[PDB]
C-alpha cells in the first residue's frame, strides 16, 4: 500500500525560495522512482511542469521558468520541486505522482501554495432586491454579490428592519477570482409575503475588522 | 496542435454506467504514448483511472477499479471513451483525458505511463439521484445611481451544474463576473451573473444575458430592463 504524502499547504513571502516535498511511503526508495510534477490554478486544468530523476535523468517542459526544477531528498525519501525567486503568479495547487509497478500512478494530495505579501483589499457589496417576476411567483429571493476582497475570509449576516435575520440564508465559500481577489455570494430566500412585511432588508458582510451593509426596501 | 475534449453525460444515477468519450483533433491516436483518464472531485485532488496505449490499444487501470473500468478505442472516429460502471456519489467528478508525450521525449524513460503532458478541458459528472432541473432565470435590475451601475441575472434553482452565462452573445465581456453557485438544502443550485457598466450605457445599450443548462438541454435569454 504504497502512498505519497504531500504537506497539504504550504506560504511563503515573494522572492523566497522555497521546498515542496513528494515523501514516498517507507516500503518504496525515492532513488528507484522519477518524480513528476504538475501545477493547476484556479479554473484550470493541472498541466505538466516537470519531471525530475536525476541530473542525467530529467526534463523541464514548454514554458516553465527555469526557477522551478525538481530534485531529491534520498534521506527523507522525497521527491522535491524547487522554486526560485517566487512570484505571486505561483499561487497554485501542486501535485507530485509516480508510477508503481503494482499500485499504477500514485498521486500525492497536492499542496496548496500561498504567497503571503499580497496587501489587504476590502469587499465591495451589491445587493439586488427580488424581481417582480419572481414575486409574481410568489418568491423574493435576495442576491449579495461580494467581490474583490483579501483575505478570502468574510462573514455574511443578514438583517430585517435592522434586526438579526434568523433563516432563509446560504452563503457560498469564497472563491478567487482572475485578479488573484475573493468573491463570494450569499443569498436570502423568502417569500413573497415575508418580503413586504419589513420595510427593509440588508446584506452585512464583515471582512476583517469592519463590516459594509447594504439595504433595500420592498417598493 | 492535438486537442482533447471530453464528453458524457454531467448527471448518472447510482449504480448506472458513466460513459465518457475523449475526440483526439489534429493529431492521430495511434502511437508510443499512452491516453489516460484522470478525475478530480471538486475541490479535491488528481486521481489516476487508468489509460490505453495508443499503438497497442493495451488497457492498465487503478487497481481499487479494475472490476469497474473499460477504456477502450474507436479509430475510425479518433476517439477513446471510458466506462466506470456501479457508480456512487463517491465517482463525483471533474474528468479529464491526457496524452503522454512522444516516444522521441523518453529516452530510456520508462514509457512516460505518470507523464500527462496536454490535458482535455475536463467535464464535470455529477453523480446522483436526484432529478435534472432546468433553472429560472430572474433579471437582477439596476437600483439613486452611481456612476457605475451593476445589472445581472439569477439562475435559480437547477440541478445539476454546471450553468454558463455569457452577455450579449458574447459581445460583452469586459466588466463581466459570473458568481459560484451556492447549493440549497433542497439540493438545488442558484448562481449569478452581474455586468457592471457606465451609468451612461443603460440608456444606449441592451443588456441580455445568455444561460446555458446543458444538463437540461435549456438555453435562456433574458433582457435585464430598467425598473
Amino acid at each position: 500500500q504504497p502512498v505519497l504524502t504531500q504537506p497539504t499547504s504550504l506560504s511563503a513571502s515573494p522572492g523566497a525560495s522555497v521546498r515542496l516535498s513528494c515523501t514516498l511511503s517507507s516500503g518504496i526508495n525515492v532513488g528507484s522512482y522519477s518524480i513528476f510534477w504538475y501545477q493547476q490554478k484556479p479554473g484550470s486544468p493541472p498541466r505538466y511542469l516537470l519531471f525530475y530523476f536525476s541530473d542525467s535523468s530529467k526534463h523541464q517542459g514548454s514554458g516553465v521558468p527555469s526557477r522551478f526544477s525538481g530534485s531529491k531528498d534520498t534521506s527523507a525519501n522525497a521527491g522535491l520541486l524547487l522554486i526560485s525567486g517566487l512570484q505571486s503568479e505561483d499561487e497554485a495547487d501542486y501535485y507530485c505522482a509516480i508510477w508503481h509497478s503494482s499500485a499504477s500512478v500514485l498521486f500525492g494530495g497536492g499542496t496548496r501554495l500561498t504567497v503571503l505579501g499580497q496587501p489587504k483589499a476590502a469587499p465591495s457589496v451589491t445587493l439586488f432586491p427580488p424581481s417582480s417576476e419572481e414575486l409574481q411567483a410568489n418568491k423574493a429571493t435576495l442576491v449579495c454579490l461580494i467581490s474583490d476582497f483579501y483575505p478570502g475570509a468574510v462573514e455574511v449576516a443578514w438583517k430585517a428592519d435592522g434586526s438579526a435575520v434568523n433563516a432563509g440564508v446560504e452563503t457560498t465559500k469564497p472563491s478567487k477570482q482572475s485578479n488573484n481577489k475573493y468573491a463570494a455570494s450569499s443569498y436570502l430566500s423568502l417569500t413573497s409575503d415575508q418580503w413586504k412585511s419589513h420595510k427593509s432588508y440588508s446584506c452585512q458582510v464583515t471582512h476583517e475588522g469592519s463590516t459594509v451593509e447594504k439595504t433595500v426596501a420592498p417598493a | 496542435q492535438v486537442q482533447l475534449q471530453e464528453s458524457g453525460p454531467g448527471l448518472v444515477k447510482p449504480s448506472e454506467t458513466l460513459s465518457l468519450t475523449c475526440d483526439v483533433s489534429g493529431g492521430s491516436f495511434s502511437g508510443d504514448f499512452y491516453w489516460s483518464w484522470i478525475r478530480q472531485p471538486p475541490g479535491k485532488g488528481l486521481d489516476w483511472i487508468g489509460n490505453i496505449h495508443g499503438s497497442s490499444a493495451g488497457t492498465k487501470y487503478k487497481p481499487s477499479l479494475k472490476s469497474r473500468v473499460t477504456i477502450s478505442k474507436d479509430t475510425s472516429k479518433n476517439q477513446f471513451s471510458l466506462k466506470l460502471s456501479s457508480v456512487t456519489a463517491a465517482d463525483t467528478a471533474v474528468y479529464y483525458c491526457t496524452r503522454g508525450p512522444l516516444s522521441r521525449i523518453v529516452a530510456g524513460f520508462g514509457r512516460g505511463i505518470n507523464w500527462f503532458d496536454v490535458w482535455g478541458p475536463g467535464v464535470l459528472v455529477t453523480v446522483s439521484s436526484a432529478s435534472t432541473k432546468g433553472p429560472s432565470v430572474f433579471p437582477l435590475a439596476p437600483s439613486t445611481s452611481e456612476s457605475t451601475a451593476a445589472l445581472g441575472c439569477l439562475v435559480k434553482d437547477y440541478f445539476p451544474e454546471p450553468v454558463t452565462v455569457s452577455w450579449n452573445s458574447g459581445s460583452l465581456t469586459s466588466g463581466v463576473h459570473t458568481f459560484p453557485a451556492v447549493l440549497q438544502s433542497s439540493g438545488l443550485y442558484s448562481l449569478s451573473s452581474v455586468v457592471t457598466v457606465p451609468s451612461s450605457s443603460l440608456g444606449t445599450q441592451t443588456y441580455v444575458c445568455n444561460v446555458n443548462h446543458k444538463p437540461s438541454n435549456t438555453k435562456v435569454d433574458k433582457r435585464v430592463e430598467i425598473k
